[PDB]
């Protein structure tokens, strides 16, 4: 029932925190069971989101609590509903328990109210489990709100409403896997719980009582309260997250500043000024490129990292132990036998690698020396070192190396040598080092970022921002989305907050969409109505007019039937933006994109490399001990698998020789293996 | 990760990969060259990233050249499932692969990861490059049918270059008869009434204004701005005065081009239509057969190509306005919501039993749902021809009748935990909310979909395995066999509507004879279908054809369910089919080949329950996988 | 895809068999030495960094190329079995 | 026993009309004395 | 010279500082002016030269990923503002500069505290390095070099002192290039393009030194048209 | 020279007939390729000028759709046929050349027919314009000019004789434009792009010629950039 504290980033902590899963103990549920349990029944209202759960074999068996939802006195989770007595609604709440909820006619938040007044004769309530028009006068209770009925990783979802559960499921958890980015950034649009996330999660760091600032250090922020005191506030700088991805606070605070209490002194690892942010807006334009966003793929642009946005600081950190073998103590020496001395240079303090240094894949980390053979010298490893110099050092190189994949530069060493302080060192170990290593991983091909509505993709091509598709005025577009991966999945959220974007950036404003209640169509064609004249506007002022593509592009956009033939450019234009596109010029060509593309502000997030990533490739290496076949570890790769499904696979194609090879010359043949090696060679 | 320019015939892999695996082949090529004076050194020289002097990737680079690599997808579900490509050595870490090839593993780029493996033998490379090698197996072991086509993005590209337009139809131009009708709409067509696409039968007065001679004419004024791609222009090809659009006409070119028998190109090819992924698929089925197996390749990427380059100019993208609502949305609804107050007050009464209130309720939403669908399609249909949306549905690319109604009309019957559905529907489209309870009713048939992913995602060998135990062994190794006992496949089927003979649907008798071997004689519509010929779909279309007139009702023909062979499967009686459309080479692993064509469909097939349904009243029989396994 | 594939496939009778004689041909390509090969002078192998192949790249490549010509000869039962390894090694120099 | 397994090709050799001479060359000499 | 030719290009040019400058030039050919800027466009944005930070040396500071004591922002967000620096020199000779600074007690650290440099100049003066405090310790330098495009700080590898930090180079002086071609009525025919258009640069070099280069490099690489084969 | 300027440009070319040209040039810097061959394309097509018949008036022939006598073809497809004679001129002097014909009887009147005129030439004789029978009379007069690109014959609208039909403007000795950028390897950095653009000619020029007058376009339009106001 524990396991690794998720802490990818702060929602994932909390998200793991309020947790509820029914695999347990043996008196409690297993595995035979679930298709009852696993649907989510009627009463899983304010009290378990529907979607939250896994996606997989673990489905409705784990799964995450409602927002408001409470266990009361003894775990039977209750959710908030408020008092509604006669036509009158209430500010009061009751925690009700799922079987009382039964006996009454419950209404939801939606439904007109002039105060304390419900405002229309058929409005819907849900009797125990089935929708039910009620009148104003048997309204005994409603509903607290939207955010009652999802949970708390939910809710941060921008207009929910317009996406299939299927895939909001989806939005959900690739939020729990947000990477916090040096270049925190707060999406154009929220939902509303973000500050809410960070504060209660623990995030930023926030002011007990009022006062002023007396120091602003990297490292603490000593604040003065205006009581007559000061506390010195340590900022948890570079620590090693369970899961790798970096914790640092950094002060957001001036020196001698009074402080509102409860206001950020200083931000989270991801928090960009007490709100969340696991992603970072950018702007957009969602077309097909050649080919490179095909099925789920992304294009970016290379101008994304020339300024450090989807970077982000990651810590892993390699350990290595001097053991105690009956052949000889595992010294831990600056003697690396064999070889040079460029090799040490980085291992500085004799044995220990020296801080601030770049290790690259291979590089010494920490040096160590066990002795050779199991009981026994060698007598052809005899002469050889008789005739060059007989005397050398008999022992082995068993030194914690640089594991293929990547290294970055160390920040942070420690050594538990003899006469221990206070700590637990294990049976047979002498002596253990661990060595921290840090790497800025900058958005490269290969790295997946998805927005919050489950457009989950990978990034196939860094495009030169020379070429890719440019707007009317300079500015060029960050990242190139595939139309094609919005109809099959039904999310057109997406498309709904991509366009409120576009008025965000000329109107130079973020705003907040509520779950059900939030912006509207029509509110949104509006703001674009006042982002026409910022970005045409000033292009009417600056001195100049429309282009021979931009006449172009709207005749064949006429013929379309995006805009009312007859009237001007500058009309046609408005009107064409006004539906969320504008037109955009091949960076390539310079001419246009036939027809008009949308383009805008869509909040993408970068998600997390698991150890997977690390491109597995193995060449030669150990084998298990008593089944042969091939095994890994620390630095050989450990071979990939080769099943049944695979098998047959080859087995349907006349590959007999492949097949064979697959079992015999690759992983179980001794003999095989070896002049198979040696044949090669 | 995509590697768009890529061809069918290779794969980038990462050098740095590159080098571990072909380490052992490196370290001597190392020596072959002043790099490394022996292996040990060649090894040490690799220990370290620092240390390598770029002289070996050029080695690395040199060892690869020629030699082959197999990638593996996640399901191995059948033999394509296992690929062989010509490694580009690449930057980085991911790994680029085809886009054609990403139909057969069921491959998307979210985070997918492919295996990759060495063959080492000069014997391993050979087979793999030769017999295994992505390019030669383009059709599938399940359907003639071509599994490498363009697939979405190549679509859309294809599409949208090859469509035609049709504007306002004000002053009644009917042109094909008077001198004066030509004047006229062609003046009032400069004028703004009539379209340069008007229905006017004959020619818009889009054809009538321009004339293009030689077939380049027709493009260089689509360059200058004259004629849009779409447009309706007409055209003096090869003996012909053809009324085809710029687009059409490129389109033939980039196949005439492709390969260039010209004229073959254009006999294979329908310009006569959009090309959707099926007038592609058959393009690339026919180029198969007709022309030849490479050549083939060469059109699959020509395709690739443009499609992806017109994709983008094209500039179809998807904003909120897009997915158009109908008008008719508003009024089939309270039409059937007035309807619905009729049965309420039928019931009201003591009319209706409690049930008969029920299922005659979801009738009327069945039926009104289906009525909004055909309605938001007619409207795209009859007033926005091109509609981002809509247009990726028609054209093969993405999209599903089902799923548009979702977000335009609306979705709405949803089941309740246990499968009796909802009295209620779902009101609304995604375009506006769905609501909170809609949205959570909605969720309840989410998880029982969720849930029964799950339990199937669980083994996928299942099923393919137990077809692997009892086909394993069956090989085609034979001579003709002799013994012809033979099966009569039929081209009419009996009991929907009771008995009204009917001819059999067109691709279930496609999947009948398709290739088989003809046990005996048969005289049919003129031609004489020898015994023994193997019947190629065209033939397998001439029979139909003949069945449609009336002259055959049955069709003789070799098969393995009349075997002599004990442990094997001769030519004759296995057929067409090797991932080659000849005949069967000798050979061939049809046992398993067999039992894979049949795992992979099953795991689209409903997961309920194996000896299916469930004790209660009358359910009376079997659907999905649990009924195959059953059988 | 590769050079006349479909011309070769028509050289036997069995898809499986094309295979076994090219991998057998680009099995002797190199042990008897690699200049045991029917067609060299003019518009034979050929890779880039120099015209380098022509000594010893890929073998099959070879294999292929020269059975798509019309010199070699696959049977079932050919030249015995023991004396076909001795002629060759007595008439084919390189080691 | 399916693919190349097949006892029907996993005999097959390969011949040179160069050493197709030096072969019957071979037969030739078995001609005695 | 009076009818064609006269009826040359009349290029008009409107520059304020060194950042901004349009450039008009009209009239033009059917379909030229974006002919044109087009390829400007790529040019100004890739194939010009320029000046940024390439290296960074803190005090006591041995990585970047530490933090200083008296000053709010850690080396991390100092190396990040050093990126925004735009230094401009004056001739060939300056290859390689290394700026120095050294500041103490309660200062805001501006890039107008760095020692002046003979043949340099700082257009980024009160550019925001640091907010120290009461003992607040903080002498740096900072290289600065002459490329071109960007260059991942893995890339280069910048080694004056051991314990330095390379920085992410970023050179094209050009912040942001755009093109607009409108149409213009000179008296007989109507359709005529009229080119313009807006560069803005960092101040290292200016908008019309740029644009100049920018033409050379297509002219240059017209003339790779020479001799067939 | 031995380094980054003899890693110069290869301009390898492949022309069979005065229509087709292949032209390939590489290395090129990232992204340069498709800047060089896009422009070089808009010019290929626009600006090198060109000669196509602009005007035609048969003897009795009033209209447009109307058919003539012992005459198969019809005007349309006459006045088509004429779009496909490419002609071409010596000098300036030519700007407007009406190329005359006459023929009655049983001929086939092919370009070879028009009367020569001193400073132009007809490089498509054997052309075919009609199959006349008995009675078969047309006298005609075929306007030629010297324009660029493509004009509607509704956008320029001829007059020498009124009752002549004007026809489409096809000026360009360049039927249509290709360029390709292929990645090349060129040692240490792969990133290279290689541009091979290729033009297809009527006849008139040559692919060679053509792309030659084009790059000249563009460089004297790179100079247009001279004097400031
Ligand atoms: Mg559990
Ligand atoms: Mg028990
Ligand atoms: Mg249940
Ligand atoms: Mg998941
Ligand atoms: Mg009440
Ligand atoms: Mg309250
Ligand atoms: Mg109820
Ligand atoms: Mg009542
Ligand atoms: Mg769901
Ligand atoms: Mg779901
Ligand atoms: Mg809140
Ligand atoms: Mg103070
Ligand atoms: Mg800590
Ligand atoms: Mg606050
Ligand atoms: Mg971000
Ligand atoms: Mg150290
Ligand atoms: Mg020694
Ligand atoms: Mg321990
Ligand atoms: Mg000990
Ligand atoms: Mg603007
Ligand atoms: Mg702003
Ligand atoms: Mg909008
Ligand atoms: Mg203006
Ligand atoms: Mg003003
Ligand atoms: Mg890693
Ligand atoms: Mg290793
Ligand atoms: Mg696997
Ligand atoms: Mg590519
Ligand atoms: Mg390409
Ligand atoms: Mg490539
Ligand atoms: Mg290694
Ligand atoms: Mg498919
Ligand atoms: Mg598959
Ligand atoms: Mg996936
Ligand atoms: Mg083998
Ligand atoms: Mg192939
Ligand atoms: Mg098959
Ligand atoms: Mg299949
Ligand atoms: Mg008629
Ligand atoms: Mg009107
Ligand atoms: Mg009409
Ligand atoms: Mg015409
Ligand atoms: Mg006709
Ligand atoms: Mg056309
Ligand atoms: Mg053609
Ligand atoms: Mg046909
Ligand atoms: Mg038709
Ligand atoms: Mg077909
Ligand atoms: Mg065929
Ligand atoms: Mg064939
Ligand atoms: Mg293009
Ligand atoms: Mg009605
Ligand atoms: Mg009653
Ligand atoms: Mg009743
Ligand atoms: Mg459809
Ligand atoms: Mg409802
Ligand atoms: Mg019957
Ligand atoms: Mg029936
Ligand atoms: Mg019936
Ligand atoms: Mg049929
Ligand atoms: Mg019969
Ligand atoms: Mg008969
Ligand atoms: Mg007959
Ligand atoms: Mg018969
Ligand atoms: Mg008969
Ligand atoms: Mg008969
Ligand atoms: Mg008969
Ligand atoms: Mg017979
Ligand atoms: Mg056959
Ligand atoms: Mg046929
Ligand atoms: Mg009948
Ligand atoms: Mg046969
Ligand atoms: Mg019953
Ligand atoms: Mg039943
Ligand atoms: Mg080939
Ligand atoms: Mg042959
Ligand atoms: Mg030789
Ligand atoms: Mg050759
Ligand atoms: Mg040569
Ligand atoms: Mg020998
Ligand atoms: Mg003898
Ligand atoms: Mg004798
Ligand atoms: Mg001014
Ligand atoms: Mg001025
Ligand atoms: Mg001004
Ligand atoms: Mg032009
Ligand atoms: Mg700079
Ligand atoms: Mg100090
Ligand atoms: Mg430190
Ligand atoms: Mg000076
Ligand atoms: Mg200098
Ligand atoms: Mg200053
Ligand atoms: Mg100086
Ligand atoms: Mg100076
Ligand atoms: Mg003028
Ligand atoms: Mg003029
Ligand atoms: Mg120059
Ligand atoms: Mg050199
Ligand atoms: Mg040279
Ligand atoms: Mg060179
Ligand atoms: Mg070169
Ligand atoms: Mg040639
Ligand atoms: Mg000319
Ligand atoms: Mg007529
Ligand atoms: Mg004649
Ligand atoms: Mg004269
Ligand atoms: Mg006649
Ligand atoms: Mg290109
Ligand atoms: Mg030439
Ligand atoms: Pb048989």
């Amino acid at each position: 029932l524990s396991q690794f504290k998720d802490e990818t980033n702060p929602l994932s902590s909390l998200r793991h925190k309020r947790r509820i899963s029914a695999l347990g103990p043996g008196g409690l549920t297993r595995e035979r069971a679930g298709f009852d349990v696993r649907d989510v029944h009627r009463t899983h209202y304010g009290r378990i989101c529907p979607v939250e759960t896994p996606e997989g074999a673990n489905i409705g068996l784990i799964t995450s609590l409602a927002a408001y939802a409470r266990v009361d006195e003894l775990g039977f989770i209750r959710t908030p509903y408020r008092r509604v007595v006669g036509g009158v609604v209430t500010d009061e709440v009751v925690y009700m328990t799922a079987t009382e909820e039964d006996r009454y006619t419950i209404a939801q938040a939606n439904t007109p109210l002039e105060g304390n007044r419900i405002a229309a004769e058929r409005v819907v309530a849900r009797r125990k489990g089935e929708p039910v028009i009620v009148s104003p006068e048997e309204v005994e209770f409603m509903d607290v709100s939207p955010k009652q009925v999802f949970s708390v990783n939910t809710n941060l979802i921008p207009f929910l409403e317009h996406d299939d559960a299927n895939r909001a499921l989806m939005g959900s958890n690739m939020q729990t896997q947000a990477v916090p980015l040096i270049r925190a950034q707060a999406p154009v649009v929220m939902t509303g719980l973000e500050e809410r996330v960070v504060r209660d999660s623990l995030a930023a760091l926030y002011a007990e009582e009022d006062g002023e600032v007396a120091k602003v250090d990297g490292n603490r922020i000593v604040v003065r309260y205006e009581d007559g005191r000061l506390v010195e506030y340590p900022l948890r700088r570079f620590y090693r997250s369970n899961q790798g991805t970096a914790l640092d606070q950094r002060p957001r605070v001036v020196v001698g500043q009074r402080v509102r209490k409860g206001d950020l002194l200083a931000d989270g690892p991801a928090s960009e000024n007490g709100f969340l942010a696991l992603g970072q807006n950018v702007l957009v334009a969602i077309m097909p490129f050649d080919g490179y966003n095909f099925e789920d793929a992304i294009v970016i642009s290379e101008e994304l990292l020339k300024r450090d946005f989807y970077t982000s600081i990651h810590i892993e950190r390699y350990e290595i132990e001097a053991r105690d073998t009956k052949l000889g103590p595992e010294r831990i020496t600056r003697d690396i036998p064999h070889l040079s001395e460029a090799a040490l240079r980085d291992l500085d303090e004799e044995g220990v690698v020296r801080i601030g240094a770049e290790v690259k894949p291979g590089d010494i980390l920490v040096g160590r020396t066990s002795f050779k053979g199991e009981s026994e010298p060698t007598p052809e490893e005899r002469l050889l070192r008789s005739i060059f110099g007989e005397k050398a050092r008999d022992v082995k190189d068993t030194s914690l190396r640089v594991p293929p994949g990547e290294g970055g530069i160390v920040v942070r060493t420690v050594r538990l040598r003899r006469g221990d302080p206070g700590v637990e060192l294990k049976p047979g170990v002498r002596e253990v080092v661990r060595v921290y290593v840090a790497q800025k991983r900058k958005l490269q091909v290969g790295d997946k970022l998805a927005n919050r509505h489950g457009n989950k993709g990978v990034v196939a091509k860094i495009l030169p921002v020379e070429d890719m598709p440019h707007l009317p005025d300079g500015t060029p577009v960050d990242v190139i989305l595939n139309p094609l991966g919005v109809p099959s999945r039904m999310n057109l959220g997406q498309i709904l907050e991509t366009h409120l974007g576009l008025a965000g950036y000329f109107l130079g404003q973020r705003y907040i969409s509520p779950i059900f209640d939030g912006a509207k169509e029509p509110e949104i064609k509006e703001l674009l109505a006042q982002a026409f004249e910022v970005y045409f506007g000033k292009r009417k002022g600056e001195g100049f007019g429309v282009d021979k593509r931009e006449v172009e592009v709207l005749r064949r956009a006429e013929k379309l039937g995006l805009v009312t033939p007859g009237k001007t450019p500058e009309e046609q234009l408005k009107e064409l933006f006004l539906q969320g596109k504008v037109v955009l010029y091949d960076g390539r060509t310079g001419e246009p994109i036939e027809g008009p593309i949308v383009v805008g502000q869509m909040f993408i997030m970068k998600l997390y490399h698991m150890v997977e990533d690390k491109m597995h490739a193995r060449s030669t290496g150990p084998y298990s001990l008593i089944t042969q076949q091939p095994l890994g570890g620390k630095a050989q790769f450990g071979g990939q698998r080769f099943g049944e499904m695979e098998v047959w696979a080859l087995e349907a194609y006349g590959a007999a020789h492949t097949l064979q090879e697959m079992l015999t010359l690759k992983s179980d043949d001794i003999e095989g293996r070896n002049a198979a090696y040696e044949a090669i060679i | 990760v995509v590697g768009p320019q890529l061809k069918l015939h290779q794969c980038g892999l990462p050098k740095r990969m590159a080098l571990e695996l072909f380490k052992p082949f490196l370290l001597k090529k190392m020596e072959e060259k002043g790099i490394a004076p022996n292996v040990k050194a060649a090894r040490r020289m690799l220990e370290r990233q620092r240390d390598i002097k770029d002289e070996v990737w050029d080695a690395l680079e040199e060892v690869i050249h020629g030699k082959v690599v197999l990638l593996n997808r996640a399901p191995t579900l059948h033999r394509l499932g296992i690929q062989a490509f010509q490694p580009v050595l690449v930057e980085g870490q991911s790994i680029q692969l085809h886009p054609l090839v990403c139909e057969a593993f069921n491959a998307d780029f979210d985070g997918d990861q492919m295996a990759v493996h060495v063959p080492l033998s000069s014997f391993a490379q050979a087979e793999a490059r030769i017999q295994m090698l992505s390019a030669h197996n383009l059709l599938s072991p399940a359907s003639g049918e071509p599994l490498a086509k363009p697939s979405r993005d190549i679509i859309l590209g294809l599409y949208y270059i090859t469509q035609v337009r049709k504007e306002k139809k004000g002053a009644g131009l009917e042109f094909a008869t008077p001198e004066e009708a030509l004047a006229a709409h062609e003046r009032g067509e400069v004028a703004l009434n009539a379209p340069i696409k008007v229905a006017g039968r004959e020619t818009s007065v889009g054809r009538l204004k321009y004339v293009f001679a030689n077939p380049d004419e027709a493009l260089l004024a689509v360059a200058h701005g004259i004629v849009d791609l779409q447009d309706v222009v007409t055209v003096r090809y090869m003996g012909k005065r053809l009324e085809t659009s710029p687009g059409r006409i490129l389109f033939a070119r980039i196949v005439a081009e492709a390969v260039e028998d010209e004229k073959v190109a254009w006999e294979l090819i329908q310009l006569d239509v959009p090309q959707e992924k099926n007038s592609l698929k058959d393009l690339v089925y026919q180029a198969f057969l007709r022309l030849g197996m490479e050549k083939t390749a060469r059109l699959l990427d020509a395709l690739k190509y443009y499609g992806f380059t017109f994709s983008t100019t094209s500039g179809i993208t998807i904003g909120i306005d897009d997915a158009v609502i109908p008008e008719e949305k508003k009024q089939y609804l309270e039409e059937a919501d007035r309807k619905l107050l009729q049965i309420e007050q039928a019931y009201e009464m003591g009319f209706l039993t409690d049930r008969e209130r029920y299922d005659q309720i979801l009738q009327l939403w069945t039926e009104t749902t289906e009525k909004v669908t055909q309605a938001v399609f007619k409207n795209f249909e009859e007033n926005y021809p091109f509609n981002p949306l809509y247009v990726m549905a028609q054209s093969g690319a993405r999209g599903n009748p089902q799923q548009i109604r979702q977000l335009c009309g609306l979705r709405g019957l949803m089941q309740k935990p246990s499968g009796e559905t909802f009295e209620v529907p779902v009101r609304s489209s995604f375009r506006e909310g769905l609501t909170v309870l809609e949205y959570f009713i909605s969720s309840h048939g989410a998880r029982k979909g969720g849930a029964d992913t799950a339990l199937r995602t669980a083994d996928s060998g299942y099923l393919t395995r137990k077809l692997v135990d009892v086909t394993h062994e069956i090989v085609v190794r034979e001579a003709d066999c002799g013994t012809t006992n033979y099966i009569s496949v039929p081209l009419f089927q009996p009991d929907e509507v009771t008995r009204s003979l009917r001819l059999r649907k067109r691709a279930d008798i496609e999947a009948g004879l398709y290739g088989r071997v003809l046990a005996r004689e048969v005289e049919v519509l003129g031609v004489r279908l020898e015994e023994g010929r193997y019947l190629s779909m065209d033939d397998v279309h001439l029979l139909i054809k003949a069945a449609e007139a009336g002259e055959i009702q049955e069709v003789p023909v070799r098969s393995p369910l009349t075997c002599q062979t004990r442990y094997g499967v001769c030519q004759k009686c296995y057929g067409y089919d090797l991932s080659m459309a000849r005949p069967v080479s000798i050979g061939e692993a049809v046992g398993i080949v067999a039992a894979q064509s049949i795992g992979e469909p099953g795991t689209q097939l409903t997961m309920r329950t194996f000896h299916t349904g469930g004790v209660a009243g009358a359910a009376d029989i079997t659907q999905g996988l649990p009924r195959v396994i059953e059988l | 895809a590769e050079p006349g594939i479909d011309k070769l496939f028509g050289m036997v009778d069995s898809k499986y068999r094309l295979t076994v004689v090219v991998a057998k041909r680009a099995q002797q390509l190199l042990r008897h030495g690699f200049k045991n090969t029917v067609l060299e002078p003019e518009e034979r192998p050929k890779m880039q960094t120099l015209e380098g192949l022509f000594d010893d790249p890929n073998a099959e490549t070879w294999a292929m190329k020269e059975l798509l010509t019309g010199r070699l000869v696959f049977g079932e039962n050919l030249v015995p079995e023991d004396r076909l390894q001795k002629e060759m090694e007595r008439i084919y120099p390189g080691e | 026993p399916a693919g190349t397994g097949s006892d029907f090709v996993r005999f097959t050799q390969v011949v040179d009309q160069k050493t197709l001479k030096a072969i019957e060359e071979a037969r030739k000499e078995a001609v005695e004395a | 010279m009076l009818d064609s030719k006269l009826k040359a290009p009349v290029f008009t040019v409107r520059t304020q500082g060194r950042e901004y400058g349009e450039f008009v030039l009209e009239p033009l050919e059917r379909g030229f002016g974006v002919t044109l800027g087009n390829p400007l466009r790529r040019i100004l944005l890739s194939s010009i030269p320029g000046t940024a930070v390439t290296s960074v040396y803190i005090e006591d500071v041995l990585h970047e990923f530490s933090t200083i004591p008296g000053v709010k922002e850690d080396v991390v967000e100092i190396i990040l503002n050093l990126k925004e620096l735009v230094v401009r020199f004056l001739n060939p000779s300056l290859q390689t500069v290394t700026l120095l600074l050294k500041a103490e007690g309660p200062k805001e650290v501006k890039a107008r505290d760095f020692l002046p440099v003979a043949d340099v100049e700082i257009m980024n003066p009160d550019l925001h390095i640091a907010t120290l405090e009461e003992g607040g310790r903080l002498n740096m330098e900072v290289r600065v070099d002459r490329g071109v495009g960007y260059v991942p700080a893995e890339k280069h590898g910048i080694k004056d002192r051991i314990n330095a930090i390379p920085v992410d180079a970023v050179f094209s002086p050009v912040r942001r290039v755009a093109f607009q071609v409108e149409d213009t009525r000179l008296g007989q025919r109507t359709d005529l393009d009229k080119l313009t258009l807006r560069i803005w640069t960092d101040g290292s070099v200016t908008p019309l030194e740029a644009l100049n280069q920018a033409v050379e490099i297509l002219r240059e690489h017209l003339t790779y048209f020479s001799n067939p084969q």
